[PDB]
RNA sequence: AUCAGAGUGGCGCAGCGGAAGCGUGGUGGGCCCAUAACCCACAGGUCCCAGGAUCGAAACCUGGCUCUGAUACCA
RNA sequence: AUGUAAA
RNA sequence: GGGCGGAAGACAUUGUCAGGUGGGGAGUUUGGCUGGGGCGGCCAAUCUGUUAAAAGAUAACGCAGGUGUCCUAAGAUGAGCUCAACGAGAACAGAAAUCUCGUGUGGAACAAAAGGGUAAAAGCUCGUUUGAUUCUGAUUUCCAGUACGAAUACGAACCGUGAAAGCGUGGCCUAUCGAUCCUUUAGAUCUUCGGAGUUUGAAGCUAGAGGUGUCAGAAAAGUUACCACAGGGAUUACUGGCUUGUGGCAGCCAAGCGUUCAUAGCGACGUUGCUUUUUGAUCCUUCGAUGUCGGCUCUUCCUAUCAUUGCGAAGCAGAAUUCACCAAGUGUUGGAUUGUUCACCCACCAAUAGGGAACGUGAGCUGGGUUUAGACCGUCGUGAGACAGGUUAGUUUUACCCU
RNA sequence: CCGACUUUGUGAAAUGA
RNA sequence: GUGAUUUCUGCCCAGUGCUCUGAAUGUCAAAGUGAAGAAAUUCAACCAAGCGCGGGUAAACGGCGGGAGUAACUAUGACUC
RNA sequence: GUAAGCAGAACUGGCGAUGCGGGAUGAACCGGAAGCCGGGUUACGGUGCCCAACUGCGCGCUAACCUAGAACCCACAAAGG
RNA sequence: UCGUUCGUCUGACUUGGGUAUAGGGGCGAAAGACUAAUCGAACCAUCUAGUAGCUGGUUCCCUCCGAAGUUUCCCUCAGGA
RNA sequence: UUGAAACACGGACCAAGGAGUCUGACAUGCGUGCGAGUCGACGGGUUCUGAAACCUGGGAUGCGCAAGGAAGCUGACGAGC
């Protein structure tokens, strides 16, 4: 899978509402926040006895992930989000095919 | 600790740790060595 | 599982020392301004067998 | 033990204790899914008559 | 009985699709009175068999053949 | 390293 | 001299938090389907063909295969062309390099299994591209007419392509995937933090991603022969029942053997049966219990006849032996080794045939084996322990009822 | 087992800021 | 742990364990320290034991291989690969 | 699957849930489904005795010194003479 | 328990009384042995009418209507929706 | 239970006792009363067999009379076939 490094489609925003070029990067998660409620919440759970209190996941099966491409208009700067079908090689901008 | 197995055997090591739990500190304690002494260390 | 014998030995219950017969306990004498400074004749009465 | 059974025997004999129905037939039938600009229309054109 | 493994130079072994070698053994010179040892060269292969895909196979899936280890309990 | 049984 | 005498000395120790170790100990778990269970497999999500009985639906641990991917092109569109293979030709050039003409219904190609589909294309080459876009509804397959996945037809937009009609909402069609809670991202110059504000932080609204493959989605290792409980004949291990592959017995045909001669005695390649002392298959009966190997003891029954009686045939001279008939009246033993059934030797004998009776027979015995708890060895296991491996020691209850 | 704080006061030096 | 006396206790420290050693420029908490900010907070430097790194140890738990050829009858294989 | 009173499906009916007549006996085979009675007639099946109903009227075949043979399912018999 | 027969009998010997150890505790020349006929965790009371998708039972008459063993989902297959 | 007279379990006999109840929430149906209302259910007053009965409050207690939104908020302009 190899993916553009620009991109023309459909933006949303108010300012725009057509299609405009469009840059393509890829999603990763934010570093998760030590003061979200789910949190917090959780912190509290544990403190104290009776140990693991939530489950922990095991059985993993997934070997891939869908990949998230962030689309960045060239015209008002916001972001769109679109996700691909799962695959194991990925690239953006690679080398283009013979 | 070293009981029971249908033959007797100890099937661990018989040597503990110096930090082990009592109940759990039997056999040769903190055993710098084992085997028998010769040459240097038996000096 | 259960209290293994070697950790029963420090409850005391039939693990202490067999001191009936036993003659008082063996040492010097409390030492004193005599001992410091000089000595103190002392005879011998009995060579006498300590149980255990 | 071996759990796992299908058959349709006596499922026709249930099917028509309470016979096949058919749904009643309906003067005036629902346009519910038919097409939009062809809707809009008939409403404007109900909308506008004497 | 099923299933894992392994079939490559004479022998024991490596080989990750561009694709064949390591030790030892063979052959011809040299050194020696003469053999070994040592020195210089030279030649080796139905890659177990039949397929099939593949830029392209000894290697990747399928079938066939032969050697080896395994698990087969409660009655 | 070693040295025809063939006298 | 207002120091009882020494040693250490603001380190030890104590108290509170912090990290590490911790089967010494606590609590708990240790899927399902399954021709018993276990081990194996996955028939649990899921596609093609077939089974499937020409509508649709349709099972099995049925059959032959497939799936967790891959692709900025292998998506979109326009134009031009035609493929596999074969024939005939051209220096090196041959079976096979490149070129040329003819034939060419697809015998090729289309990412992958299978099936279907496609020829101025859906294949190949070239151009231009991002409809693999935005919004929310509807319908189809599944189906409870729920959700997901996937697909289809419009509506409202913005674009690609092409002269244009048109085509385009990913892959020619049928598989290629994922709730709540939580976290994380994007979107509004949005809503709230409840005394009012500014202003970080947090909390919401809409739409994605991080995953649950046991695939409508618990956070999870063993062992028990020291064992327990609720149940199960929905379910194994023994008799009984169905079957008869396997075990045993028997026929038919007759190529050959039988020094010549298919059939005295045999009988290959083929084929038809019977039996129910084997085992296998099954799970109908019994799990609020039908005492589970063998021997000993005793009786009875069958014939598929070993000997004994009467016969028929012969490759029957005699002696012996073999095949067959009528025949179950009578008989079929003593021992070494083994718990053995079975076996195998020794010996006698007219002969030492073969079987059934809940694999006859434990309120008849016995208890050698197997089959609890003790213990040893070997292999396995980190261990508890396992062993369809060997070994040794291990309780055998009741009749007086009816027949 | 290990660290900080507490108990925990006194005063001297060497590298440190 | 083994089990009188007698004779004898071979090879393996790679694994599991036990143990020894700390140069320091691996990782590893609370506290303490620095910075940014209006503060909450965040960030960085540091961070003891432990682990990793390096030694020892089997009368610690335990373990202690294959495949081909080869002697002038044959077999076998002291010998070789 | 060699098969099975075996395992799994398709359509219909039955039993389960249902007595009654027949098949000697039987859950599902044949007839037929039902309040308590009188009279008549039938279905399946029968008419020598058991046992209600002919030892009825006809025509052939069979002679078994193997238990001749004699009831849809159904309680077998084959190749071959 | 009884009969006969056996093991030991100057010793790690037999035995009375006193005293110590108490339940995940004791005590064990080790059999999971013993701890008042109770031991792979005593006994007594209470929490407690513990829970059971599992077995047993579940009390008068007549009259009328009258099934299902099939779909989908479920650590679901003796259960439930 | 597919199937029981069963070689499936329970039942020697008799008497007495012996098992879908009470409570809270909700729902459908039915009955009663009032009706855009309706409840007097915590209290108060009164009541001489009555712990009963009878009176009183409510101008906002519960439910209903209005809904959509996460929220800030907004809140049914009068129906034809
Ligand atoms: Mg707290
Ligand atoms: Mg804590
Ligand atoms: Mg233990
Ligand atoms: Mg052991
Ligand atoms: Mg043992
Ligand atoms: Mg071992
Ligand atoms: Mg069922
Ligand atoms: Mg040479
Ligand atoms: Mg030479
Ligand atoms: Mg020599
Ligand atoms: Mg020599
Ligand atoms: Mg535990
Ligand atoms: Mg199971
Ligand atoms: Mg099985
Ligand atoms: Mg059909
Ligand atoms: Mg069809
Ligand atoms: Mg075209
Ligand atoms: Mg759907
Ligand atoms: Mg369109
Ligand atoms: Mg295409
Ligand atoms: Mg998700
Ligand atoms: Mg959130
Ligand atoms: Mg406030
Ligand atoms: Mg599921
Ligand atoms: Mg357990
Ligand atoms: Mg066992
Ligand atoms: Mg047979
Ligand atoms: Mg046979
Ligand atoms: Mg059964
Ligand atoms: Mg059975
Ligand atoms: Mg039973
Ligand atoms: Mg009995
Ligand atoms: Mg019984
Ligand atoms: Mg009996
Ligand atoms: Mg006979
Ligand atoms: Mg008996
Ligand atoms: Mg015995
Ligand atoms: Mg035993
Ligand atoms: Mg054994
Ligand atoms: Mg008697
Ligand atoms: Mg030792
Ligand atoms: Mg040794
Ligand atoms: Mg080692
Ligand atoms: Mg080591
Ligand atoms: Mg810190
Ligand atoms: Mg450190
Ligand atoms: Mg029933
Ligand atoms: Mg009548
Ligand atoms: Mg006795
Ligand atoms: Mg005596
Ligand atoms: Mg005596
Ligand atoms: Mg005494
Ligand atoms: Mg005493
Ligand atoms: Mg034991
Ligand atoms: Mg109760
Ligand atoms: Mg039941
Ligand atoms: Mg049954
Ligand atoms: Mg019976
Ligand atoms: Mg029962
Ligand atoms: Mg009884
Ligand atoms: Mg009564
Ligand atoms: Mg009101
Ligand atoms: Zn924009």
């Amino acid at each position: 899978v190899n993916v553009p490094k620009t991109k023309k489609t459909y933006c949303k925003n108010k300012e725009c509402k057509k299609h405009t070029l469009h840059k393509v990067t890829q999603y990763k998660k934010g570093k998760d926040s030590l003061s979200a409620q789910g949190k917090r919440r959780y912190d509290r759970k544990q403190s104290g006895y009776g140990g693991q209190t939530k489950p922990v996941f095991h059985k993993k099966a997934k070997t891939t992930k869908k990949i998230v491409l962030k689309l960045q208009c060239q015209s008002c700067k916001h972001y769109s989000q679109r996700a691909i079908k799962r695959c194991k090689h990925f690239e953006i901008g690679g080398d283009k095919k013979g | 600790p070293h009981g029971g197995g249908n033959h007797q055997h100890i099937g661990h090591a018989s040597t503990v740790r110096r930090d082990a739990p009592p109940g759990q500190k039997v056999g040769l304690i903190a055993a710098r060595r084992t085997g028998r002494l010769r040459g240097q260390a038996a000096a | 599982g259960r209290v293994i014998r070697a950790q029963r030995k420090g409850a005391g219950s039939v693990f202490k020392s067999h001191t009936h017969h036993r003659k008082g306990p063996a040492r010097f004498r409390s030492l004193d301004f005599g001992e410091r400074n000089g000595y103190l004749k002392g005879v011998v009465t009995d060579v006498i067998h300590d149980p255990g | 033990a071996k759990s796992k059974n299908h058959t349709a025997h006596n499922q026709s004999y249930k099917a028509h204790r309470n016979g096949i129905k058919k749904p009643k037939r309906q003067r005036q039938a629902s346009t519910k899914g038919m097409d939009p600009k062809f809707l809009r229309n008939l409403r404007y054109s109900r909308k506008h008559n004497v």
